[PDB]
């Protein structure tokens, strides 16, 4: 819960977070 | 930076004519709209680092 | 049609030489069209309200494929209902104006009993069917 630490590799973990739920979105257009 | 016609607009414009902060807010809301329709919570923080 | 049953209306008793535009008939058809338009608007609203509860409540990963499947059908359907309302509204303008009741391609008149069946009819039986044939041919 604390502030982000020096050195944490936020670029990857940002990317990961967006891409995991991709399974729950519809692939048509809706 | 007004709407002179309608229809979706290209992000290349929004950055150019309206500002660094405008396009960043365009993406985050228009992507979060798709996730938030599906009940998926993704803090803007992440979407921002990509921008 | 259960349409006439829901309302206290009985099949219209067309008289022998009965015309087509009197005070009473346009007041009669205006109410039906307005009532018909108001019901669809309430239906579109109920649809949107149901869809948001699904969007607000989050299903479990296992029943996601079933909820997602059902959510897409409503959405498609919802957009279909909105088009119909615009079509009736367009038909409501034809009643008010003076260009309702005839085929748009050829001047032939569309049947009276046929228009009571589908008041949104744009073509006569002959022209409409050929269009569907070209359709299946121009598409596939
Ligand atoms: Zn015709």
């Amino acid at each position: 819960g604390h502030i982000i630490n020096k050195g944490e590799a936020i670029g990857v973990i940002a990317a990961q977070s967006i891409g995991e739920p991709g399974t729950q979105l519809t692939m048509r257009t809706f | 930076g007004d709407v002179i016609s309608d229809g979706p607009e290209a992000p290349h414009d929004i950055l150019r004519l309206r500002g660094v902060h405008a396009v960043t807010r365009y993406i985050v809301n228009e992507v979060q709209d798709v996730y938030r329709l599906q009940g998926v919570k993704i803090n803007d923080k992440h979407i921002e680092v990509i921008v | 049609l259960s349409i006439l049953a829901i309302a206290g209306v009985e099949p219209y008793q067309e008289k022998p030489g009965e015309e087509y535009m009197n005070e009473a008939q346009l007041a009669h058809f205006r109410r039906i069209l307005e009532a018909w338009r108001n019901q669809l608007r309430d239906e579109v609203d109920r649809t949107v309200t149901h869809m948001q509860d699904e969007a607000a409540n989050f299903p479990d990963p296992v029943d996601r494929a079933a909820q997602e499947e059902e959510f897409s059908l409503e959405l498609r359907n919802r957009d279909r209902e909105r088009k119909l309302i615009k079509k009736i509204e367009k038909t409501l303008k034809k009643v008010e104006d003076e260009d309702f009741g005839y085929c748009e391609s050829c001047g032939v008149e569309i049947g009276i009993r046929r228009l009571e069946a589908r008041p949104t009819a744009d073509l006569c039986i002959d022209c409409k069917t050929l269009a569907e044939i070209r359709e299946k041919q121009m598409a596939g």
